[PDB]
RNA sequence: GACAAUGGUAGGAGAGCGUUCUAAGGGCGUUGAAGCAUGAUCGUAAGGACAUGUGGAGCGCUUAGAAGUGAGAAUGCCGGUG
RNA sequence: UAACUUGGGAGUCAGAACAUGGGUGAUAAGGUCCGUGUUCGAAAGGGAAACAGCCCAGACCACCAGCUAAGGUCCCAAAAU
RNA sequence: ACCGAUAGUGAACCAGUACCGUGAGGGAAAGGUGAAAAGCACCCCGGAAGGGGAGUGAAAUAGAACCUGAAACCGUGUGCUUACAAGUAGUCAGAGCCCGUUAAUGGGUGAUGGCGUGCCUUUUGUAGAAUGAACCGGCGAGUUACGAUUUGAUGCAAGGUU
C-alpha cells in the first residue's frame, strides 16, 4: 500500500527549531541553517567542558599567586614547602582561604617557610 | 491463539535496505564504493 | 568556623546548616552519614595541621538522592560521513552538615 | 559552584605615584601593567577590571642601555599612499616626553574593550608634579 | 469602548498606505480629519472614508461623544494580488504584481 | 553590476529610517474656524484676506 | 564483583525506533477523536506521554503479517513567497 | 598472544610529506623514479605566533580534584626578574 | 492486506476542452458552507465596493475567494538591551534587570572575559578564490518474476518429493 509521509517530517524539524532560539536573524527562523548552527553548538559545548578545567585551575594559581607575594614568598616556593611539610590542599581550597580568612593563610604559610 | 503467535527462534529475519540514512552503514554509496564500471546501474562484466 | 573534607575526589569547605551537593553515596534518603577524612579545621576554632587531624569528624544528615539536568553530547566531523549522539544524566546526593 | 567572584559593588581602587628618575623604559613599564591590570591582590576575576590607578612623574630622565638613543626609530603610518613618517628615541624625549612612556605601557596590556579601559587610569607628567592633589597617592617603590 | 472599520480589497498597495497611516496614529479625531485632507498623497481620500466610518460607528451603535475621540489603532494588511504579464525584448515576459491592502482604523474615548 | 549577496531583514529596515514624510505644517484659519495651509486660502467657505 | 576492552573513511557483522495497511484479542471518544499551536516533561539514541487552547468524528494499545516505509542538496519537478 | 586451513560478503589498482640509502637533473626544484622506517590519508588534544605530513601524545561519558610529556617561567599569557 | 485530488486514466471537473503550431501534432489548471438556505428583513457611514450593529443557526474568525488552516513572508504593541566599536554571529564563565514552572541543582534578557575561518560533493590535500543550494512546503532513486549457490529454521530419513 502507498505511505505518504505526513506529520513526521514537521515533528522532527520543528524539534531543531526549537532547540535554535535567541539565535540571530535566520538562525531561529528557517531549517536548513538552525540546522547547522545546532550541530556547531553540540561541538562547542564538548570542546568547552574539557576546557572549563584548563581557565579555572590557572584562575585559582594567580590568587594563591598575590597572597603569597605579601609574605616575601614565591607561588614556586609555597607549593615545594607544601610537599615537604604534608599538608595536601589543592588550589581550589588555598584560593577560598586567603579571601575570606587572612589569619588561616599565616599558618599555612609559616609552616611552609619552616620546611624550607 | 491467533493473538499469541511466536515464529520458532533463529528463523526469521528482516531484509536489508540501502540508501536510508548514514547510521546504517549503507548510505550515500549504498555499499558500492566509487566511481568505476562496478558503481553504475547495470551490473559490470560477465564471468565468462 | 568551617572545615575541608574529602569526599567524592575532591575537597569542600563546609559550615553549620548547609546544603551541599557530592557524588553518589550509598546511604539512603534520609539517613545519617560521616565523613571520616577532615584536612582543615579553622575560621574561629584553633588551627590545625595536615594531612588529617586528629578525630574532628564531621556528620550530616542525607536529604535526596537524585539526578542532574540532562546534556547531549553531540560530535561530527565534517566532509566524513560520521556523527554520533549520546545522552548523560549524572547521579548525586544532597547532605545537610548538622555538627562540624 | 564555591568560587568567589567580585562584581561592580565590591571594588576598592587605590591611587598610587611612581617615581622613574633613574630607571631603564621597559624594567619600569613592565611593573606598571601588573599595577593597572590588577592581578596585586587575591580577588583578581578576568572578567571585572579591579586595577588601580597610577602615577608616574618624572617622564623624563628615562634611561636607555646601549645605543638606543639613537638605534630604535619609532614608525607609523597614515593611510595614504607613501606617507610614512619615523622618530628617533632620543627626539620623542626631548618633544614630547609622556608619549614615550605612555605607549610602552600601552603596548603591554590586552587590546580589548577591557584592556582599553584599564589603559585611561595612567597618567604620566614630565615634571615633578602633579595635579590630582584632591586624592590621596601613596608612593610605591618597584620590585 | 472602542470602535472599528475595515476597508477590504482595496487596489493601492500596502506599502504606499503605510506612509501616511503613519502620521495620524496617536492623534485626536478632529487633527486627523485634517491631516488626511492637507495632504497629497494617493490613499488620502480612501483612509479618510475609512476613518470616518469608525466615528460614525462609535455614535450610532455604540453611544460617546466624539469630542474626545483619539485614534487607538492604524495599520495595513497584505491581501490576494493580482498576476500580470509585461512583454520585453527578444520574447521575453516580465511579471508585474497589482497589489491590494486592508486597511483599519480603531478609535477610542480612553476610558 | 548583481547582488552578490541577499539582503537582510536588518539591513533593509535600517535604509528605510529616513524614508519618510513630515506633516504638511498646517495653521487654523480665524474665519472658517478648519485648518488649512500656510499662505494659502481656506479651502472650505472664506478665502484668503492676508 | 574482579580483570581487560570501547578514535575512526571505503567496507563487513549485530541489535533497535518510526510511518501505512491486514488478522485476532481487548479498549477510548459530541462529558469532544484525528490534526494544528504552546510548555520549565520522560528515555543511551532513532523517539514516547501528559496538561491547556483551536478543531468537529474518528482513533490508539498487545502479538504476529505484508511494504509505493523515513529527504538538505541531483544547473531535480510543481506551487507559494522574498 | 596469536598463526594455518575450509566456506560467505567486500572495498582498494590517482597516494602525499618528513628522515635516510641511491639513480636521473646542474652534488637545481614543494622535481622525478626505486629500497627502508614514521605520520597523514581514516586522528581529535598540547607545542612550532597562524600552518593535513615536523616534536609530544591515541578522545566510552560526567566533575570548579591530583601528577607529568614536548615545550616553557619580565608583561600580553599559566609558572624563577 | 489497490489509489484517496502533486495520488488514481492526460481528464472526479461540462477535457483531448483554454491554449500553443501553416500542418501532421503537442496539452494543462480547477473537488469539500450547513442536518436543513433557514443565503444576513430593518438601521447607520459611503456615489459604489466594503464595513459596524441587530437577526438566522448548535456554531458566521461556518457568509458562496465559504471544513480543518502548517511554514516561508509582510505587519501592529510591549519586558530586557544597544550610538569608541573589527563580529561563520555560537559556545563556556558572569554582574544587573524583569517574570513565576509538567516544581527543579527555575524561565527571559546579556554589561564584560576566554575559545572558535558554514554544509555537501570530489580529492595526496578544500575557510577555500574548486562544484551545488534565493527561501518555505509537497513529490522524488537496489524493486519484482523465474533459475543457481551458500546460510538459519522445520518434516521425514536410505530414502525424500510430487
Amino acid at each position: 500500500p502507498r505511505v505518504k509521509g505526513g506529520t513526521v517530517t514537521r515533528a522532527r524539524r520543528k524539534k531543531t527549531i526549537k532547540l535554535a532560539k535567541g539565535y540571530f536573524g535566520s538562525k531561529h527562523t528557517l531549517y536548513k541553517v538552525a540546522k547547522q548552527q545546532v550541530m556547531k553548538s553540540g561541538q562547542y559545548a564538548f570542546r568547552d567542558r574539557r576546557q572549563r578545567k584548563r581557565d579555572f585551575r590557572k584562575l585559582w594559581i594567580t590568587r594563591i599567586n598575590a597572597a603569597a607575594r605579601q609574605h616575601e614568598m614565591s607561588y614556586s616556593r609555597l607549593m615545594n614547602g607544601l610537599k615537604k611539610a604534608g599538608i595536601d590542599i589543592n588550589r581550589k581550597m588555598l584560593s577560598e582561604i586567603a579571601i575570606s580568612d587572612e589569619k588561616a593563610f599565616a599558618q599555612l604559610v609559616t609552616k611552609a617557610k619552616d620546611a624550607l | 491463539k491467533l493473538h499469541e503467535l511466536k515464529p520458532a527462534e533463529g528463523s526469521r529475519k528482516e531484509r536489508n535496505r540501502v540508501g536510508r540514512g548514514v547510521a546504517t552503514g549503507n548510505g550515500k554509496t549504498s555499499g558500492r564504493g566509487h566511481k568505476g564500471q562496478k558503481a553504475r546501474s547495470g551490473g559490470g562484466v560477465r564471468p565468462g | 568556623m568551617f572545615a575541608i573534607i574529602e569526599t567524592g575526589g575532591k575537597q569542600i569547605k563546609v559550615e553549620e546548616g548547609q546544603e551541599i551537593f557530592v557524588e553518589k553515596l550509598d546511604v539512603n534518603e534520609g539517613d545519617t552519614f560521616t565523613f571520616d577524612k577532615v584536612l582543615f579545621v579553622g575560621g574561629d576554632s584553633v588551627k590545625v595541621g595536615a594531612p588529617t587531624v586528629e578525630g574532628a569528624t564531621v556528620t550530616a544528615t542525607v536529604n535526596k538522592q537524585g539526578r542532574g539536568k540532562k546534556i547531549t553530547v553531540f560530535t561530527y566531523k565534517r566532509r566524513k560521513n560520521s556523527k554520533r549522539k549520546k545522552g548523560h544524566r549524572q547521579p548525586y546526593t544532597k547532605l545537610t552538615i548538622d555538627k562540624i | 559552584r564555591q568560587t568567589f567572584m567580585a562584581n561592580e559593588s565590591n571594588i576598592e581602587r587605590k591611587w598610587y605615584v611612581i617615581d622613574a628618575e633613574g630607571q631603564t623604559l621597559g624594567r619600569l613599564s613592565s611593573e606598571v601593567a601588573s599595577i593597572l591590570r590588577g592581578k596585586n591582590k587575591v580577588t583578581y576575576t578576568p572578567h571585572v577590571d579591579t586595577g588601580d590607578y597610577v602615577i608616574v612623574i618624572n617622564a623624563s630622565k628615562i634611561e636607555f642601555t646601549g645605543n638606543k638613543e639613537t638605534d630604535k626609530v619609532y614608525y607609523r603610518h597614515s593611510n595614504h599612499p607613501g606617507g610614512i613618517k619615523s622618530i628617533t628615541a632620543g627626539e620623542l624625549r626631548r618633544t614630547n616626553p609622556e608619549r614615550l612612556i605612555e605607549n610602552s605601557i600601552k603596548g603591554m596590556l590586552p587590546s580589548t574593550r577591557l584592556g582599553e579601559k584599564q589603559g585611561k587610569k595612567l597618567f604620566v607628567y614630565g615634571g615633578a608634579e602633579h595635579p590630582h592633589a584632591a586624592q590621596q597617592p601613596e608612593n610605591y617603590e618597584l620590585r | 469602548m472602542e470602535a472599528k472599520a475595515v476597508a477590504r480589497t482595496i487596489r493601492i498597495a500596502p506599502r504606499k498606505v503605510r506612509l501616511v497611516l503613519d502620521l495620524i496614529r496617536g492623534k485626536n479625531a478632529a487633527e486627523a480629519i485634517a491631516i488626511l485632507k492637507l495632504t497629497n498623497k494617493a490613499s488620502s481620500p480612501v483612509i479618510e472614508k475609512v476613518l470616518m466610518s469608525a466615528l460614525a460607528n462609535a455614535e450610532h451603535n455604540y453611544d460617546m461623544n466624539t469630542d474626545e475621540l483619539v485614534v487607538k489603532e492604524a495599520y495595513a494588511n497584505e491581501g490576494p494580488t493580482l498576476k500580470r504579464f509585461r512583454p520585453r525584448a527578444q520574447g521575453r515576459a516580465s511579471a508585474i504584481n497589482k497589489r491590494t491592502s486592508h486597511i483599519t482604523i480603531v478609535v477610542s474615548d480612553a476610558k | 553590476a548583481v547582488p552578490k549577496r541577499r539582503t537582510s531583514k536588518t539591513r533593509k529596515n535600517k535604509r528605510r529610517t529616513h524614508f519618510k514624510i513630515s506633516v504638511p505644517g498646517m495653521t487654523e484659519c480665524p474665519n472658517c474656524g478648519e485648518y488649512k495651509l500656510s499662505h494659502r486660502v481656506c479651502k472650505n467657505c472664506g478665502s484668503y484676506n492676508g
